[PDB]
């Protein structure tokens, strides 16, 4: 197991940061990758062993250290917008087959101003009687709007249990103001059940958006609530025909 | 040509179809590795092929290593929503004992098989908490595409992808919304986007 922290991170341009990576196994070789659309997995830096470090293919703006075998941290001295990426720590397996084991990724967004960061607003729209009549099925629509950056996880909860059946979610958020550099995002999802299930007023439906926001270490000076990591939900109850 | 060429880059298939994806090089590899990656996760190693010409099976997945060790295929029988993800091939190419090169992957989307498409646009009732009117385009065939757009007041989503763990009520949909008064579902979902025989029931 490779352990990466943090999982999600927001920083302003120019503020130094460190992403940690440690492995429980005793491996000599560890490396850092960034994954960007159309550019695959690009090697930033690699460490063949304790106190041995070598620049990868795209080292500019990164530093590493390997004081200990267990840890291989990635240091961004002066984060720039272009370092907005998904980061993966890898260690090389020592078996006959030398595959890599990867951490679970760090989604880093580098922003001009923390004031650009907004949690989602979340609305649920109830099933159409027209759909119920035509199909004997009932579709709920969840709309998450106004969030930045695009760090969200949308889930559906029926009677207090997360569901997966009947769930279909937009594969990526859309920009609400795509003519503007700092556009906030919207994301939709559908949950479909039988008309019978929807018609039972004991049934409770909740769409949950997990937003990954500012941390305690981030300074906040805006009037509006600090956009910290939080859940925003919208709910509906079954409606009797 | 890259060291490792994966084809196709993007694949959209329907539940129950079979599929084969390819990993090709002009270089001979001692071994090739396959990884699967899901959103919010790191790549996970599936199998390594080492012997020229060999087959390895991992459940519904079959991996072949070419006889010349320049190629590998990944075959899936009866695709399921759980198969959706990024399939990477990797090897020690270009003067590396320690550095893996990763192909660009095949990004596999498993869409529902809709035997009887019944394309329809439903006008939803307003939410007390939003100024938006919302329109649901649903029950269309998985070969029908909807691409995201913003055209003045009118937003349209890309068509959704099944929850990987969905085991029922697997159907296609896109939504449109606007905050303009008098918004018409027919404005968003016009003949450039939807099937000509799409049903528009009145509320
Ligand atoms: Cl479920
Ligand atoms: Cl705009
Ligand atoms: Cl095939
Ligand atoms: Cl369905």
């Amino acid at each position: 197991q490779v352990t990466q922290n943090p999982r999600y991170l927001i920083t302003v341009t120019g503020k130094k940061l460190t992403v940690t990576c440690s492995q429980n196994m005793n491996h000599e070789y560890m490396s850092w990758y960034r994954q960007d659309p159309g550019l695959g997995l690009r090697q930033i830096y690699y460490s063949m062993n304790v106190e041995v470090t070598d620049k990868g293919d795209v080292p500019e703006g990164y530093k590493v250290s390997r004081k200990e075998k267990r840890n291989f941290p990635l240091i961004l001295e002066s984060p720039s917008p272009n370092q907005t990426s998904l980061y993966f720590c890898a260690s090389r397996l020592t078996g006959r087959v030398h595959g890599y084991t990867f951490g679970s990724g760090t989604r880093l967004t580098v922003v001009e101003d923390l004031k650009n960061v907004f949690p989602p607003e979340v609305a649920v729209f109830e099933p159409s009687e027209a759909e119920i009549s035509h199909t004997q099925k009932a579709t709920l629509v969840c709309l998450a709007t106004g969030f930045y950056p695009d760090h969200v996880e949308l889930s559906w909860w029926v009677n207090g249990k997360e569901v997966h059946s009947g769930v279909c979610t937009d594969p990526q958020p859309l920009k609400e103001q795509p003519a503007l550099n700092d556009s906030r995002y919207a994301l939709s999802s559908r949950l479909r059940v039988s008309a019978t299930f929807w018609q039972n007023p004991r049934n409770h439906f909740r769409c949950q958006v997990q937003f990954y926001g500012l941390s305690e270490n981030d300074e906040w000076t805006q009037d509006r609530a600090k956009p910290v990591t939080q859940i925003v939900s919208a709910e509906a109850w079954g409606r009797a025909d | 040509m890259q060291l490792l060429e994966q084809s196709p880059q993007f694949l959209s298939i329907q539940e129950g179809e079979n599929l084969t994806v390819y990993c090709n090089s002009s270089s001979v590899f001692s071994s090739l590795q396959w990884y699967r990656q899901e959103p919010g996760e790191g790549p996970v190693l599936l199998v390594t092929v080492v012997t020229g010409g060999e087959v390895k099976k991992l459940k519904r997945l079959t991996f072949q290593f070419g006889d010349a060790r320049k190629d590998s295929s990944l075959h899936i029988t009866a695709a399921q929503p759980g198969d959706t993800g990024l399939y990477l091939c990797a090897g020690y190419g270009g003067g590396s004992n320690y550095k893996l090169t990763f192909g660009k992957g095949t990004l596999l989307t498993v869409n529902p098989y809709i035997q009887n498409p019944d394309p329809a646009v439903y006008q939803l009732r307003d939410s007390k908490s939003s100024d938006k009117s919302v329109c649901l385009f649903t029950d269309f065939d998985s070969q029908t595409n909807v691409s995201q757009s913003k055209d003045s007041d009118v937003y349209i989503t890309d068509k959704c992808v099944l929850d990987m763990r969905s085991m029922d009520f697997k159907s296609n949909s896109a939504v449109a919304w606007s905050n303009k008064s008098d918004f018409a579902c027919a404005n968003a979902f016009n003949n450039s986007i939807i099937p000509e025989d799409t049903f528009f029931p009145s509320p």
